[PDB]
RNA sequence: CGAAAGGGUCCUGUAAGCAGUAGAGUAGCCUUGUUGUUACGAUCUGCUGAGGGUAAGCCCUCCUUCGCCUAGAUUUC
């Protein structure tokens, strides 16, 4: 179940793309630039419970290891092991490279 | 002005066609439709979506490993303008068109090369299993050939062959129904 | 040239015919179009449709109409005796692999 | 449809024609922006009544490129020879 | 040059290139038999209403002699020398 | 001119069926495991940007077919 289905293609309801949680797990500097982007006495369990995969808060310790037996998560997981679409795939797609010289 | 390219679909995009999402992180998304926006919004995969380059790519139905393809880049050290560079450049465009499509075309028939062998086998195990529906004389039509070749001296087996490429050449179809006589 | 008795095979594009009819209509004007059609092919004011062709146009509910059919029209002389119009036709069903791709064609009398 | 910066060899009407009038064989006219008629409408040209009075009219216009694609839809192609060789080879160029 | 020196090695090698009729006859049978199939599901299909109602028991409906003579015409059997005449009732 | 058809242009997203040392696992027969083997089994892969639709207010077709035609009625300084 969705929390209000009609209007989750807006834009003011758009949550985290997998190519950037790719980069926040990669780096741990563009997952630090997503959290200052947010204000930690707002987040559910002060900010310190935060699933990367699911680019998700979380109220506890117990609430993070229970969302983690779910399939969201395992689908999350299965999309991350396949890979996010970027741009370097979008030009290898059409057979398209850089000539940086 | 130039062409870009679709992001969800690899689709050629002209000016004024299609929208650009620009992303907090500084990555700017072209789309060339409201098809490929609106799929990239719902989030799907353009590689699982099977009518996208990507996916082709993927499922290795487009020829990548070639050296007509190695021509076209993005040229990030500008070169100063020579008219017979140019006219040259655009030369060489035309004929790696022509042999880009005529390779591409080699490439496609080596895809489909087993086809022919499939049809064959699946024709005949068809043809093996259903040998009773394929078209024969009529007992009329017998009756009648085999006293024609009685009374004219002539082969049954003859007639018999003439008269199916007569059928065979003499497609009818049947109606449904038919008309009840008023009183 | 043409004589009054003869029969030709057609295929109906209902699609076009019933694009954007209610619901509850389509295939009531599915038979109208058809009565429409035969009257405009071959001239007769007197069309009468088979049964069977009432069922294959009635198959897939009041909504179900097939974008195409394969029919044949047959005008023959009315031979009762005060009759006000001296031809009509008949329109029935054509068993068919695939009603797409076929043109107009002349039944054999024989 | 051809410009100086577009050696695509072309004509104005779009892939698929104009959608409900067909194509362009005789002298055609582009116009800036829009005009009150519909399509297949009669229209009048006239010459301005009075001597113009903005730059605009005075400025020389260059263009660069027209588009051809398809206005039955999202058309991303401007010929059939750039259509095909986006799309490649299909099943029925081999069974034909 | 590159490219063109690898298209006159490819013609050498003849990289383009191009390439029965007992095969052509099995497959005009088998496209024959689809299509008498298509016919036969087309005519169940025509016959068969059974989610409004049941269909007739076969015994309860008499057959016309003219329907049996010429099926069996085109399955290829000869009626006269069987005589179905003085089989069927009156 | 009309009805079909063909080609184009768009829309959707890869048809039915067949096959597969793809498929988590389970159960049989024996070489008792050495894709042991056979069976079933969401799904996956290939044939297949395939199948389906396309003017109903899309385009083209003297040159792809079939049909129609110089009417009828009424009125008019
Ligand atoms: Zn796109």
């Amino acid at each position: 179940g969705v929390f209000a289905k009609r209007t989750m293609t807006k834009t003011r309801r758009r949550l985290r793309d997998l190519d950037q949680i790719e980069r926040d797990l990669r780096s741990p500097r563009h997952l630090q630039q997503y959290k200052e982007t947010k204000a930690a006495e707002d987040l559910p369990g002060l900010g310190l419970y935060y699933c990367i995969e699911c680019a998700k808060w979380f109220e506890s310790e117990t609430s993070l290891v229970g969302h983690r037996k779910g399939k969201p998560h395992k689908r999350r997981l299965k999309q991350l092991k396949e890979g996010a679409y970027t741009h370097e795939e979008a030009m290898a797609a059409i057979g398209y490279r850089i000539d940086n010289g | 002005m130039r062409i870009e390219n679709c992001f969800f679909c690899g689709r050629p995009a002209w000016p004024s066609k299609g929208i650009t999402f620009m992303r907090n992180d500084g990555k700017a998304f072209r789309f060339c439709r409201s098809k490929c926006h609106k799929n990239f919004k719902m989030k799907r995969n353009p590689r699982k979506l099977k009518w996208t380059k990507a996916y082709r790519k993927n499922a290795g139905k487009e020829m990548v490993v070639d050296s007509t393809l190695q021509f076209a880049a993005r040229r990030n050290v500008p070169v100063r303008y020579n008219r017979e560079l140019w006219q040259k450049t655009l030369k060489a465009m035309e004929r790696i068109s022509e042999i880009r499509a005529r390779r591409e075309r080699v490439f496609y028939k080596k895809r489909m090369a087993g086809k022919r062998a499939r049809e064959v086998a699946a024709a005949r195990k068809l043809v093996a299993e259903n040998e009773h529906l394929l078209p024969r004389l009529r007992g009329s039509e017998k009756r009648r050939l085999a006293e024609l070749a009685a009374e004219r001296g002539v082969d049954v087996e003859e007639l018999e062959r003439e008269e199916l490429a007569k059928l065979a050449s003499k497609k009818k179809s049947k109606a449904f129904g038919g008309e009840v006589r008023r009183v | 040239a043409i004589a009054d008795v003869v029969a030709r095979e057609y295929t109906i594009h209902l699609h076009k015919r019933l694009h954007g009819v209610t619901f509850k209509k389509r295939a009531p004007r599915a038979i109208k179009e058809i009565k429409k059609f035969a009257q405009k092919a071959m001239g007769t004011s007197d069309v009468r449709l088979d049964p069977q062709l009432n069922k294959k146009v009635w198959e897939q509910g009041i909504k179900g109409v097939p974008f195409r059919i394969r029919v044949r029209i047959s005008r023959r002389r009315n031979d009762e005796e005060g009759a006000k119009e001296k031809l009509y036709s008949y329109v029935q069903a054509v068993n068919v692999k695939n009603p797409k791709g076929l043109l107009t064609s002349v039944v054999e009398e024989e | 449809a051809s410009t100086e910066t577009d050696l695509t060899k072309k004509k104005i009407t779009p892939m698929g024609g104009f959608v409900r009038y067909g194509e362009v064989n005789n002298d055609y006219v582009m116009i800036k922006g829009s005009v009150p008629g519909v399509k297949k409408r009669i229209m009048t040209l006239r010459k301005s009544l009075f001597t113009h009075t903005s730059r605009k009219a005075l400025e020389k216009v260059e263009l660069k490129w027209i588009d051809t694609s398809s206005e039955f839809g999202h058309g991303a192609f401007q010929t059939a020879a750039e259509k095909k060789q986006f799309m490649g080879t299909l099943k029925k160029d081999l069974q034909t | 040059q590159a490219l063109e020196e690898e298209e006159e090695r490819l013609e050498k090698e003849g990289f383009y290139d191009e390439d029965d009729e007992e095969e052509e006859e099995i497959l005009q049978k088998a496209e024959y038999i689809r299509e008498q199939h298509a016919l036969i599901r087309n005519e169940a299909k025509m016959r068969k209403s059974l989610k409004n109602r049941a269909i007739i028991p076969r015994k309860a409906v008499k057959k016309p002699l003219s329907q049996l003579e010429d099926h069996l015409d085109q399955l290829g059997v000869d009626t006269e020398a069987i005589g179905l005449r003085a089989r069927a009732q009156t």
